[PDB]
């Protein structure tokens, strides 16, 4: 029996339970976006704004149901409407991570027919992050 | 003298069988699978069904003349023979929109399925489908939130949601319930849930459960940094008790409650859906009792009708079946009603049991929930059947893991994410599914332990609801 | 003695088949007519039903060890073969009283019939009967009034009550509705009623109906000097709307309202029954949709269970079927559940489909209502089957009379009183019924007209629910 | 590269004038009598009205790409010249049912007549008619009773109803108001009425009026044997 | 006053131009929930016009995307964003979902910028009961401001809402949807100055006033006239600005004029010159139409406003030097330069109907 650690084991939604995505695996996800005609977009946040929190609820009556702070991140430029080139997305990842080397960065994609985000995963975490485990240390 | 009152009995077909009727775009249409008694013509049987579900009774009444029967009568307008059956027919009935109370699923069922199933003149009757026109759809509040808004509120995208029913079904204390919930949620599941029959009982009263579950949700959320929920059961003996439970959930700030819509009933469900809309609670719907009604091919109401009814009455999630699990549900039929649950416009497709084109006129879609006897080996098939817009629930498949709930939850989460990644990379889960899970097993010890335990476990039986 | 947790799947029968169990007087007992898939032993099938309706799931869970499975598990304790069937069995299951929420029919159904009907491992399942122990019965409010109190409030004794459903079912205006009601009531009927599907619709909104019907009730009562009523339908899309309708009835001072308990639901019904108790309204229960569930021999829930459930949830009247009318209901089966509805103590009697002795521990009786395709010639048979403690309803049989509603009502009232008198005088209605009616015909012109119109009208078909 | 975001102003007609559109039976339709400024084509004016009463503004916005403009846009689908007029046109506009709040006349007006009447590019605008589809009609409670039920409640059939507004419009006391009501009703009128501007005022407070009027109604009813109202 | 007389056969046309509301009648009204001074004090905003922005497209965005757009606008330097007048509750976006996501956006932008932020959440509804439910939710979220379409909702509903706002400390923004149906033509209807007086009495903290220079009609002199009627305590008769009667407001709080509709950065000097500091200037298309997105769009408008304000304070004449002020700011701010390039040639110059 192995024990799933509760200490410094924060996750990051889709694909965070798999091995970290290689550059080839990221490229494959980007190809999938383009193949389906979805709209790629990058979003980023400083460490203090990365995970869901409750601070604004101090201002509320009994209306906190499904309210969380830090769901919104900050948009990098604009969604890439009309993008049919995977290399353009990859170049924007490089540009965003270069401008904000200490930020969390996630790649998302939108479907304008359902009008909902249809994919999303983390592509950068700050080097100073120490609230997560390598795959092989998630259980003890 | 014109047409006056003549007392006495005459054939239903004289008034209610209208084969040349052109249906109106506001009519509610019903497809009944009808088995007449010997010596009863299909036309008379169809006419009888139309009559006794609308305006008519067994003998002529004088009061008909004060109104316009033409305006109000249900009309049997087509009868199809059933291939492979000597005494089965599909009778199509059109009902004027004027017959129905706006916003009331209760009223719709009371007319269409109220009395006709008990008629001596038929041996069996099954309601296969209903065409709910946009003019009637628009009278309903519908789902409190629906698929898009739910994902947006939870901040969860790009994969199916994962859930788990706490087990044993009954017998755990409130504290142990919360303990199990915490351990499941912290391992990678998005949701846990009360079993359908967990309401308030001597072994665990509801408010005690709600509070401990609240503690568990918030603990798991802080630990993982992902939004977590537990479907707290609001199902109760009275509307007043049901509402008290919903209010407590609101006051705890938790995201989601559940209701057994068939055993609680449509009247209570619609009230709860309205409360959820007004207070921002997600509403998970359990279909307890549906198989009493929808299992047999010859008699009852097909689940696709019960699913349309729920979408109108209101729910954010609805159990859809798994196809591969311990409970029955044929693949093609399931694909059909899943579209009816999720999509805006569904074209007629008899190969998937869709008898009528259904236009939902922008009513939000309902998240299908696949649950019951599923485990990690089913993951590829489940992702292939449902895609991302579904919740997959593992009760036994989590609390039955040899290392406990958190490793159990992690195994399911790893399996789901591995299959999702593989699909995204262009792999065919229908053919490569086994390979995907085997590769993930070699990588994840939690997953490897689950795969070993349930490797040989399958549920393969002859299908009744064909 | 504790044992280690062992992950994996084992047979249900290892835990849930307990043939030596001696049932406790507080246990809820269920009799299931079970049809297993080929290759599934009856013991395993019975154990699966017991397991999945109580505490168990498809694989072993560790959490069982935190509680006492012995204390909480449902137990298949007996299996009977079904004479005349090769693959049908009666499985008896016992459920500890601790499993159930006090006062909640919703909860009881959710456990017992929630999921098990959909199991792949069975081909069909029917719940035939339930033994509700006194200890659980006592947790329910039950009927707002019951047979004795109803008779005392209405001041009506010594004969069956007579009623009538207004027709056409739908399409009449509120004013014409009230007009029909007044004419029916003034002719000798005790009650009239909204059809089950008359709620609030474009052609007639509910409050308009309620006011005009109030005028009609009070007019007929002043005219005849007998207490009159009309079952005003409270069935609605939401609990809030249902309650608004009940409140209006209260404020008009009228005696009785109705509710469609299966289409509205148990949660709504229980709330309405409680409201009716607290405000002194009689509550008539319509069983719309029951035949979807209760028609077929091999699958569903027998009406006797639905009737017990209603007696617990609450209703002063419940539709019972006629046996002789347009809708199915076998005589022996009907006499069985009529006793279950009315009596305090009903002994086991398999010849009438009573699987368990039922002790109602002073819970009030529910008045059976015979309705559907009946007319004057049926009167002797109805008085013989039901006796005085019943309501007999003639919709078509009143509004279909050649001279109109008041003569139609008078004809039915004369027929009833003639049969009642004849019985009291020692005549055998089973043999002399025809003679009683013919004698009354020669005396009453109103009755003579009714007898002529419907003389040849019978409903005789092969019975499905045998 | 597909259609993407291009900042800047373009003609409304490029998006909002769709002369080949086949209207849906769920669409709300509007007929506008439109008088364009000199130098503004009718098509551009009609497009402007459709745009600014639905989804569009004066310059291109990037957020359009997150949704489906095709699904939501108002569409000018026909333009008729007005006979006898040199600069008047009937522009027909179709609005998806999705644009409107169910049961809210307020919302319907806010969209259709909210801002477009003030556009510099037009000299005048008149909304002539609206096609309210059954799917939208059914979302409204509508009249509390309607003609048939009203006749039924009042027990009045076979002739027009007769009413009377109390005069002078303002200035009468509650007691004198009731006195005038009684005398009108008893002579054969079915109804009397408060003048539109009689609400509650220094010369006559509303509750005082209501009570005296009640006395008058019941007096006239008892005297004539016919149902009366005010 | 306007109930029946406009339909008299004996007249061909009738227009109500002005009303003198005497102090004795003014004093019977609750009036604006807060008014200009109190609003500035609550928001802690002084020394410049307020800046706002209507989210676009008008209809069709989901609640989540609405909040996303709001956050990006507010974080770039706008004080407020707003629901479009016709955004109430619809299949594509139900109101309570919007309110919650917008609340998240407001609080995020506020924490990021360190300035108080708001979004006018639309309470306009089909019934008074629905309207009040929406106002209550705004109260329970602790957000500063709601809006109402006073002519399409109606005066009875507006007055109720204003009273609720006073009692619960919510600011009330008033949209004048439908006013041009009534107030456009010279020969017939009711002049907007009367509709503005009526709103000041019924109650509102902000009211749309027109722009003069934007896509919707509004002559300069007439506008200056009713802006004084909206803001000031005492306004003397002045026929050159359409003021027919001296109006004494007897200390009833003033209403903040809101200039909105087809305006962009090049209009900024003219707007600051017309309105001064006691106004809100709203840029819908002028923010969400910026080539770099909402935050840079907001920043461009904010820089333009602050540059004009500084220039005025330093003694520069915005009527003459306005172009120079903007051009200098363009050379300094890349965000502003991008906006200036896109809308350089865009003007709305047509013959005025309401002369
Ligand atoms: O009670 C149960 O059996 C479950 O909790 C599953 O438990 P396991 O995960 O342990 O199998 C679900 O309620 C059923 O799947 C419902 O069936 P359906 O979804 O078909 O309505
Ligand atoms: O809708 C009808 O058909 C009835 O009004 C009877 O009308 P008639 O009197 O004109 O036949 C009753 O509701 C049914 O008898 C209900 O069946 P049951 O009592 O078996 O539940
Ligand atoms: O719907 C619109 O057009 C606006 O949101 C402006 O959008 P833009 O900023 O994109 O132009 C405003 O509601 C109008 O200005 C109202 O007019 P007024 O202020 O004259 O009442
Ligand atoms: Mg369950
Ligand atoms: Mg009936
Ligand atoms: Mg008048
Ligand atoms: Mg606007």
């Amino acid at each position: 029996m192995m024990v799933w650690t509760p200490v410094n084991n924060k996750m990051f939604e889709t694909f965070s339970y798999l091995p970290p995505l290689t550059d080839e695996q990221i490229a494959a996800q980007v190809d999938y976006i383009v193949a389906n005609g979805w709209i790629p977009c990058l979003e980023f946040a400083e460490a203090d704004k990365a995970y869901v929190s409750n601070e604004s609820a101090i201002r509320f009556g009994s209306v906190s149901c499904l309210y969380y702070d830090n769901r919104y991140w900050t948009m990098w430029k604009l969604p890439m409407f009309g993008c049919r080139d995977p290399m353009q997305v990859l170049r924007e990842i490089v540009a965003c991570t270069k401008a904000f080397p200490d930020a969390y960065v996630r790649l998302v994609a939108f479907d304008n027919q359902k009008q909902v985000q249809i994919m999303g995963f983390l592509v950068q975490r700050p080097k100073t992050a120490r609230d997560f485990q390598p795959a092989n240390k998630r259980s003890v | 003298a014109g047409a006056g009152f003549k007392a006495g009995v005459k054939d239903y077909r004289l008034t209610y069988y209208t084969p040349d009727y052109v249906v109106r775009d506001t009519d509610i249409l019903a497809a009944f699978r009808m088995t007449p008694q010997p010596g009863v013509p299909p036309e008379e049987c169809g006419a009888a069904v139309a009559a006794e579900s609308s305006t008519g009774t067994w003998t002529t009444v004088w009061t008909d003349g004060l109104t316009s029967l033409d305006r109000y009568k249900g009309r049997c307008y087509d009868i199809e023979p059933v291939p492979g059956e000597d005494n089965q027919y599909i009778a199509y009935v059109a009902y004027p929109i004027d017959l129905f109370e706006e916003g009331s699923v209760t009223n719709m069922f009371t007319s269409i399925v109220g009395n006709v199933f008990g008629f001596k003149a038929l041996r069996a009757l099954r309601l296969e489908d209903l065409r709910i026109p946009p003019a009637y759809v628009k009278t309903f509040v519908g789902p409190p939130h629906g698929i898009q808004v739910e994902r947006d509120k939870l901040n969860k995208y790009g994969r199916g949601l994962l859930g788990c029913t706490i087990k044993p079904k009954l017998g755990l204390s409130a504290k142990n319930y919360g303990r199990a919930v915490y351990e499941c949620l912290r391992g990678g599941l998005d949701f846990t849930k009360d079993d359908e029959n967990v309401n308030s009982q001597p072994f665990m009263r509801w408010r005690d459960r709600f509070l401990f579950v609240a503690e568990a949700i918030y603990k798991a959320q802080a630990e993982t940094g992902e939004v977590k929920g537990h479907y707290l059961n609001a199902t109760a003996g009275t509307c007043e008790e049901m509402m008290k439970r919903a209010v407590c959930a609101k006051e705890l700030g938790v995201p989601i409650i559940m209701h057994d819509y068939l055993t609680g009933g449509f009247t209570a469900n619609t009230s709860l859906a309205i409360y959820c809309r007004d207070n921002g609670l997600l509403l998970h719907i359990h279909r307890a009792m549906h198989a009493v009604i929808d299992r047999q091919r010859n008699h009852g109401i097909h689940f696709r009708v019960l699913a349309k009814a729920l979408r109108m009455s209101g729910g954010d999630h609805l159990h859809s079946g798994t196809a591969v699990g311990k409970l029955e549900g044929e693949r093609e039929v399931t694909l059909g009603f899943v579209d009816l649950m999720r999509d805006d416009y569904v074209e007629k497709d008899r190969s998937r049991g869709i008898y009528f084109t259904q236009d939902w006129c922008s009513m939000p879609g309902v998240m299908p929930v696949a649950s019951g006897g599923i485990h990690v080996w089913h993951m590829p098939a489940l992702v292939e059947i449902f895609g991302d817009d579904a919740c997959l629930q593992f009760g036994g498949g989590t609390l039955g893991h040899p290392w406990g709930n958190a490793p159990g939850a992690a195994a399911n989460r790893v399996a789901l994410e591995a299959c999702t990644q593989a699909r995204n990379e262009g792999r065919d889960l229908a053919r490569e599914g086994g390979d995907v899970i085997r590769s993930a097993c070699k990588w994840s010890p939690e997953l490897a332990a689950a795969c070993e335990v349930w490797k040989e476990i399958k549920f393969e039986f002859d299908t009744i609801d064909k």
